[PDB]
RNA sequence: UUGCGUUGAUAAAAGUAUUGUUUUUGUACUCUAGAAGCUACAAAGAUAAGGCUUCAUGCCGAAAUCAACACCGGUGUU
DNA sequence: AATACTTTTATCAACGCAA
C-alpha cells in the first residue's frame, strides 16, 4: 500500500512516496539533470561534415602530385617557385608550350578552385558573370580583372567607366573542364609525353565528386556513415535502409505509393466509402477497374458521370466523395499506371505484378540516372532491360517529378495482399476488415520501446529520467498502487502495457497541473513537495555526473602574439593581438574610439608608423571615416604623391597570454597559440608527512590520441609533469577522482563540522590546490553567504573558490544513487584510471 | 656518467633546440632559476660540479629521455678514449652522430617494428607545446600503460613547408627518406 | 631519474651487496669521503638532493651499469604511481623485481642472443673483487672493442657452494634453471 | 485509434562552393643596395591537439548513454 | 570560422472524407 508521485520538468524530475492510510511521508527527492538542448549536435555535424572538405581538398592535391610523378613529368616536387602568377600561365600555355612546371601550377591552381555544379539574388550574380564565359575562359577574366583592378579573390564592388556594381569570383564546372581541355591539347601538341589516360586521369581528378546517397568510404575503408556498411554488405542507395516499415507487420518495409497494389488498394478503398442510393456489387467494381485501366484520359470527374450512367440515375445523389481545399470531388485513379502505359519501348500490360512493384521501388528511390541505372541490375533479374528501355524510363523518371516524388505508402505489399481479395466482395473499408481479421526485461521496464516514440529532444530526457526513478523505487519499496505522473499519453500507454502483461493491477495515470495550482492555492526542494501534492491526490538530491572525455578542447581560431611593453611593464612580455575589421563601420569606428581615449599606442600602426598615425589624426579632428570615404575614397596611406595603399583595418595589442596551447610553425618569428582550453576533472592526493591534501587539474586537452594504436589516454610521464608543476609530491598517496557535479564532503577536524558541495572546476592557476564549488541545496549561490569556520565566506560576485590546501580540513566523496541515498566513500582505488 | 662543462655545453644547445623562449625552460619547477643566476650559468659563471645533485638530474631529465640518459655515459666513455674526436669537434654533434647510428641499427634490424609520433613538452606556466619533437619508439619494448623503454627524440630541420604524415607506413618512409634533416 | 631520500637507501644496500668493505667504497677518488663525513652521510646526518653533482654521478655510476639507469627512471614512475607499490615494500625490493621482470622477458623472447660473463669491480686498494656480480647481455646491441649497449649485473644467493660454468649454452641453462633465486 | 489528401514546423544523415584567421615568400608603400614587418595585393602550407591502413571518388576525432563494488537478464551492501 | 547551393528519410500539428 504505496503510492508513486512524479513530476516531470524541463530540467529536473521530483518524485515522492505516500503509504495511503496514515498519509505518512516515506521518501522525497528530486533528479537534477542538464536539459538537451538541439544547439550541440548541430555543432557537432557541421565540424564533421566540415573537416570532410578539407580532407578531400588535400587529397586533390596528393593526387596530383602522384600523377605527375607516375607519368614521369617531375621528379621530385622541392624546387617549385611559390611566387609565379598562375593566371599568367594558363592564359600563355594556351597556345604556348610550358615546360613541365608552369604547367604543374596552371594545373594545381586550377585543381584548388573548381566551380559550382548545380546548375545542371546569388544566382542573378552568377548569370551576370556567366555570360562572359561563351567567349573566354574563366583564367583570361581572371587575369583582366587583376591587371585591370589589382584585385581579383573575394566578393568585391568596383566602378567601371559605366557604373558601379560587384565581382564575384564563382564560375560553374563546365568551363573549368573546357579550359583545362584546352591547354592539355595543346601541350599535348607541344609535349608528346601527355598520353590521353594523362589527361583522362587529370579530368577525373578534376571534375570528380560523391552523389548525394552514397556517402563516404571506399570499397576498403568501411565507414558506417554511408554505404560499405562495417557488416561487409553494401547498399545501393544510403536512404534505402532508412524507409519505415509497415505498421502491422514490424519486419517489412513499406509499399511505393506508385506500385499497382498501393493504387489498387486506393481506388477499391476510395469507392466502398462511397454510399449510392446500397454499396455497389463485386461486377461493377471489376467492371470499374478495367475501365480505370485501359483508358488513355481518366479524371475525377469523367469518373463520376461514369459511374452516374453505370447506376443510370445521376450525378449529384452520391455522397461519401473526399471533398478538396476547394470544394470538389477528389478521388483516386491509376495515374501512374496510366502514365506508366506512355513506354513505347516496353510492354506493361502482360508484365508482372510484382514487377510493376520493383519498378515504382527503383523509380521512387533513385532520383539521378547512375542511381536508376545502377539500381535495375541487382535487384531485377539479369537482362530484361535493354539500354534504349533504361534511358527511355530514366527521361521518363525525369520528366515526371510531381508523381514519382510523393513518397511512400503506409502499409506493406505483405499485408495489402491480404485485403485485396478481401474488400472486393464485402463492401467495407479497411478498418472493420482489419478489426474482424485481427491482424494488430523480464522484470524491469526497458528504455527502448519509450524512446523509440518520443521526438522532441527536451521531453526524451526527461521521460528516460523519471522511467529510471520508477524502476528504482520498484526496486527499493516493493510494489505501489498507485503511479501518478506530470508525449503524455505514450507513456500511460507504455506502463499500462507493461503492468498489464505482467498480470499486476496498479493504477497509473496523470493529472493536469491546473489542478495543482487549485490545491496550492486551496490547501494555503520545489519539485519534491509539489510531487508529493501529486501523491496525495492519487530532502535528498540527485545530480547527474558529467565524465565524458573526448569534448571541444580550444577554441579552432588561431591567434597571433608579439612580444612588446604596454602601459607599465619593465621587461618584454608576450600579448595576444586583435584587429578592427572594417573601420568605416559605425561598430568600427565606436570600437576604434573604444581603443583610442583609454590608450593611443596599443596599435601597431602607432609605433612603426607614425607619419601616416599624422594621416588618421585629421579626419577624427577636422571632418568620420565613411564622410571621407564618399568624398575622396578611402583614406590612403602616406607617400609623396598619392600611391599609396587604403586602409580597412587596423591591428592591436588586445591583451595578456593565459592558457593556451603553442601550435607555431616551422618557420615562425613569433608565437601563434590558440586558447580558450577547458577543465575535466581534478584528482585528490594526500601525504602524511605535513598532513594536507593536494589537487591535481586535469583538461581535456592533456589526452591524446597514442601513436601506435590509436587508444585515448594520457602517459605516466606526462602525468608526472603535471603532478610536478600542481605541487604533489611523488610520495602522497591518491584518494579519488572528480568529476563535474560530484557531490563532496568538508569536514573540519578540530570543531567536527560538516558541509557538502558540488565540485565545478580548478580555477585560478597561478596559486595551488584552488576549488571552485557550487551549492548543494540550490543553484546559484548568490550573495556574500557564510561557510563553516575554515573555508570562510563566499565572495562578492557569488563564486565559491577556495584553497583546499588548509591545516584542518578532511574530504569525504559522496555517491548519490538516484533515490539520493547517499553512500560516502573515503579511498576509490590503488591508481587512478588513465586508459580509455 | 660525469657531470662536466661538456654537459653544460650539451645542457645550453638542446634547450636551444626543444624551447624559443628560455623563460620556459630555467622557471620549470626543479631547476628554477632567476634571471640573474640565469646569466651567471649561462655566460660561463657558476660550476657545474660544485650544484646540487637534484636540479642538475633535473635539468637533464627535461631535455633527455631515459634512454638517451644511457647513450650519454657511452658516448663519454668512446669519447674520452679517443685523440681523434677530441680534437676535431665538441661533445653535442659526437652525441648527435652516436643517436643517429643507433637510429640506423634501429631501421636495419628491425624495420618493421619502429613507431613514432608527435611529442609535447609541457612548460614553466603549464601550458604545452603541440609538436615540440618527433619520438621514435620500438614497439617490442613496450612496457605498460603507454611507456616504451626504447626510445629516442628527434627534431626536423627541413625547409619544404610540408608536414610529417601520419600511419605506421608514411611516417616511416618519411624517416626514411629525410634522414639528413633531423638532429 | 630522481634524487631524493629514497635513492641512497639503493646505494647503500647496493653498496653492502657488492663490496665487503666499506673503506674500499668511499675512499674511491670519484667520491672521495672521509671518515667523519661517510658516518654523516650514513647515519642521515646530510641531504642528498643538496650534495654536488659529480659526487651523488660518481656513486650512482659505479655502483650502477648505464643501462639500468634508464631501469631506474622507469621503476621510478611505475612505483610513485601506483598505492600498494608505494606502501607494501621498499624502493630497492620493486626494483629487483622490475630488473627480474626484464630477465625473463629478455629469455623468452630471443633467448639465442644472450650471452653472460664475470664482473671485475675495482676498489681503493689497488686490488679488487674477481668475481662479485655476473653479466648477462644481448649480442645484437654491441658498441665496440668489449662495450655492450644493453647489460645487466646480477649476484648470486645460492647456498650449494658451486662456482659459474664458463661458455655459453651452459650458463644459460644454469641462469635458466636458478631463475628463482638470483636478486 | 486505422487509412487517404493538402500546408506548416522540427529532427537525423549526405554531397559541394566561396571566404574568414594565421605562417612564410614576392612585388608596392616608408626610412637610410640595406633596414623596418606597419598598410595593401598575389601565391604556397595549416585550420579543434592529434591518429589509422586498405594506397585511394581513402577513413576517424566537438552528440547521446552514467552511482560503484562483490556473487551466478536477476540476486547482496558502505 | 561563416556565408551561398543541392538532396533524402522520419515525426508531430492543423484542416476535410470513411469509422
Amino acid at each position: 500500500d504505496l503510492v508513486l508521485g512524479l513530476d516531470i520538468g524541463i530540467g529536473s524530475v521530483g518524485v515522492g512516496i505516500l503509504n495511503k492510510v496514515t498519509g505518512e511521508i516515506i521518501h522525497k527527492n528530486s533528479r537534477i539533470f542538464p536539459a538537451a538542448q538541439a544547439e550541440n549536435n548541430l555543432v557537432r555535424r557541421t565540424n564533421r561534415q566540415g573537416r570532410r572538405l578539407t580532407r578531400r581538398k588535400k587529397h586533390r592535391r596528393v593526387r596530383l602530385n602522384r600523377l605527375f610523378e607516375e607519368s614521369g613529368l617531375i621528379t621530385d616536387f622541392t624546387k617549385i617557385s611559390i611566387n609565379l602568377n598562375p593566371y599568367q600561365l594558363r592564359v600563355k600555355g594556351l597556345t604556348d608550350e610550358l615546360s613541365n612546371e608552369e604547367l604543374f601550377i596552371a594545373l594545381k591552381n586550377m585543381v584548388k578552385h573548381r566551380g559550382i555544379s548545380y546548375l545542371d539574388d546569388y544566382a542573378q550574380i552568377v548569370k551576370e558573370n556567366s555570360k562572359q564565359l561563351e567567349t573566354k575562359t574563366p583564367g583570361q577574366i581572371q587575369l583582366e580583372r587583376y591587371q585591370t583592378y589589382g584585385q581579383l579573390r573575394g566578393d568585391f564592388t568596383v566602378e567601371k567607366d559605366g557604373k558601379k556594381h560587384r565581382l564575384i569570383n564563382v564560375f560553374p564546372t563546365s568551363a573549368y573542364r573546357s579550359e583545362a581541355l584546352r591547354i592539355l591539347q595543346t601541350q599535348q601538341e607541344f609535349n608528346p609525353q601527355i598520353t590521353d589516360e594523362f589527361i583522362n586521369r587529370y579530368l577525373e581528378i578534376l571534375t570528380g565528386k560523391r552523389k548525394y546517397y552514397h556517402g563516404p568510404g571506399n570499397e576498403k575503408s568501411r565507414t558506417d556513415y554511408g554505404r560499405y556498411r562495417t557488416s561487409g554488405e553494401t547498399l545501393d542507395n544510403i536512404f534505402g535502409i532508412l524507409i519505415g516499415k509497415c505498421t502491422f507487420y514490424p519486419d517489412e518495409f513499406r509499399a511505393a505509393k506508385a506500385s499497382y497494389t498501393a493504387q489498387e488498394f486506393n481506388l477499391l478503398n476510395d469507392l466502398n466509402n462511397l454510399t449510392v442510393p446500397k454499396k455497389l456489387s463485386k461486377e461493377q467494381k471489376n467492371q470499374i477497374i478495367n475501365y480505370v485501366k485501359n483508358e488513355k484520359a481518366m479524371g475525377p470527374a469523367k469518373l463520376f458521370k461514369y459511374i452516374a450512367k453505370l447506376l443510370s440515375c445521376d450525378v449529384a445523389d452520391i455522397k461519401g466523395y473526399r471533398i478538396d481545399k476547394s470544394g470538389k470531388a477528389e478521388i483516386h485513379t491509376f495515374e501512374a499506371y496510366r502514365k506508366m502505359k506512355t513506354l513505347e519501348t516496353l510492354d506493361i500490360e502482360q508484365m508482372d505484378r510484382e514487377t510493376l512493384d520493383k519498378l515504382a521501388y527503383v523509380l521512387t528511390l533513385n532520383t539521378e540516372r547512375e542511381g536508376i541505372q545502377e539500381a535495375l541490375e541487382h535487384e531485377f533479374a539479369d537482362g530484361s532491360f535493354s539500354q534504349k528501355q533504361v534511358d527511355e524510363l530514366v527521361q521518363f523518371r525525369k520528366a515526371n517529378s510531381s508523381i514519382f516524388g510523393k513518397g511512400w505508402h503506409n502499409f506493406s505489399v505483405k499485408l495489402m495482399m491480404e485485403l485485396i481479395p478481401e474488400l472486393y466482395e464485402t463492401s467495407e473499408e479497411q478498418m472493420t476488415i482489419l478489426t474482424r481479421l485481427g491482424k494488430q526485461k523480464t522484470k524491469y521496464i526497458d528504455e527502448k520501446l519509450l524512446t523509440e516514440e518520443i521526438y522532441n529532444p527536451v521531453v526524451a530526457k526527461s521521460v528516460r529520467q523519471a522511467i529510471k526513478i520508477v524502476n528504482a523505487a520498484i526496486k527499493e519499496y516493493g510494489d505501489f498502487d498507485n503511479i501518478v505522473i506530470e508525449a503524455s499519453r505514450v507513456v500511460l500507454n507504455a506502463l499500462q502495457e507493461h503492468f498489464r502483461a505482467h498480470k499486476i493491477d496498479t493504477k497509473v495515470s496523470v493529472v493536469r497541473g491546473q489542478f495543482t495550482s487549485q490545491l496550492r492555492r486551496h490547501w494555503g526542494h520545489h519539485h519534491a513537495v509539489d510531487a508529493l501534492i501529486i501523491a496525495a491526490s492519487s530532502i535528498l538530491f540527485s545530480y547527474q555526473v558529467d565524465s565524458k572525455f573526448n569534448r571541444k578542447i580550444s577554441d579552432a581560431t588561431i591567434y597571433a602574439t608579439r612580444q612588446a611593453k604596454v602601459g607599465k611593464d619593465k621587461a618584454d612580455e608576450t600579448y595576444v593581438l586583435g584587429k578592427i575589421k572594417d573601420i568605416y563601420t559605425q561598430d568600427g569606428y565606436d570600437a576604434f574610439m573604444k581603443i583610442y581615449k583609454k590608450d593611443k599606442s596599443k596599435f601597431l600602426m602607432y609605433r612603426h608608423d607614425p607619419q601616416t598615425f599624422e594621416k588618421v589624426i585629421e579626419p577624427i579632428l577636422e571632418n568620420p571615416f565613411l564622410k571621407y570615404k564618399e568624398e575622396h575614397g578611402y583614406i590612403r596611406k602616406y607617400s609623396k604623391k598619392g600611391n599609396g595603399p587604403e586602409i580597412k583595418s587596423l591591428k592591436y595589442y588586445d591583451s595578456k597570454l593565459g592558457n593556451h596551447i603553442d601550435i607555431t610553425p616551422k618557420d615562425s618569428n613569433n608565437k601563434v597559440v590558440l586558447q580558450s582550453v577547458s577543465p575535466w576533472r581534478a584528482d585528490v592526493y594526500f601525504n602524511k608527512t605535513t598532513g594536507k591534501y593536494e589537487i591535481l587539474g586535469l583538461k581535456y586537452a592533456d589526452l591524446q590520441f597514442e601513436k601506435g594504436t590509436g587508444t585515448y589516454k594520457i602517459s605516466q610521464e606526462k602525468y608526472n609533469d603535471i603532478k610536478k608543476k600542481e605541487g604533489v609530491d611523488s610520495d602522497s598517496e591518491f584518494k579519488f577522482t572528480l568529476y563535474k557535479n560530484d557531490l563532496l564532503l568538508v569536514k573540519d577536524t578540530e570543531t567536527k563540522e560538516q558541509q557538502l558541495f558540488r565540485f565545478l572546476s580548478r580555477t585560478m592557476p597561478k596559486q595551488k590546490h584552488y576549488v571552485e564549488l557550487k551549492p548543494y541545496d540550490k543553484q546559484k549561490f548568490e550573495g556574500g553567504e557564510a561557510l563553516i569556520k575554515v573555508l570562510g565566506n563566499v565572495a562578492n560576485s557569488g563564486q565559491c573558490k577556495k584553497g583546499l590546501g588548509k591545516s584542518n580540513i578532511s574530504i569525504y566523496k559522496v555517491r548519490t544513487d538516484v533515490l539520493g541515498n547517499q553512500h560516502i566513500i573515503k579511498n576509490e582505488g590503488d591508481k587512478p584510471k588513465l586508459d580509455f | 656518467m660525469k657531470i662536466n662543462d661538456d654537459i653544460k655545453e650539451l645542457i645550453l644547445e638542446y634547450m636551444s633546440r626543444y624551447f624559443k623562449f628560455e623563460n620556459d625552460f630555467y622557471k620549470l619547477p626543479g631547476i628554477k632559476f632567476t634571471d640573474a643566476n640565469w646569466q651567471k650559468f649561462k655566460n660561463g659563471g657558476t660550476d657545474i660540479e660544485k650544484m646540487g645533485a637534484a636540479r642538475v638530474n633535473a635539468m637533464l631529465d627535461c631535455l633527455f629521455d631515459d634512454f638517451e640518459l644511457a647513450m650519454i655515459g657511452k658516448a663519454q666513455t668512446n669519447y674520452y678514449n679517443d685523440n681523434s674526436l677530441k680534437m676535431n669537434m665538441p661533445f653535442y654533434t659526437y652525441y648527435d652522430m652516436f643517436k643517429k647510428q643507433q637510429l640506423l641499427k634501429w631501421l636495419k634490424n628491425n624495420r618493421d617494428d619502429v613507431i613514432g609520433g608527435t611529442g609535447r613538452m609541457y612548460t614553466a606556466s603549464g601550458n604545452y607545446i603541440a609538436n615540440a619533437y618527433l619520438e621514435v619508439a620500438l614497439e617490442s619494448s613496450s612496457l605498460g600503460s603507454g611507456s616504451y623503454m626504447l626510445q629516442m627524440r628527434f627534431k626536423d630541420y627541413s625547409k619544404g613547408q610540408e608536414p610529417i604524415p601520419s600511419g605506421r607506413q608514411n611516417r616511416l618512409e618519411w624517416i626514411e627518406n629525410n634522414l639528413e634533416n633531423i638532429r
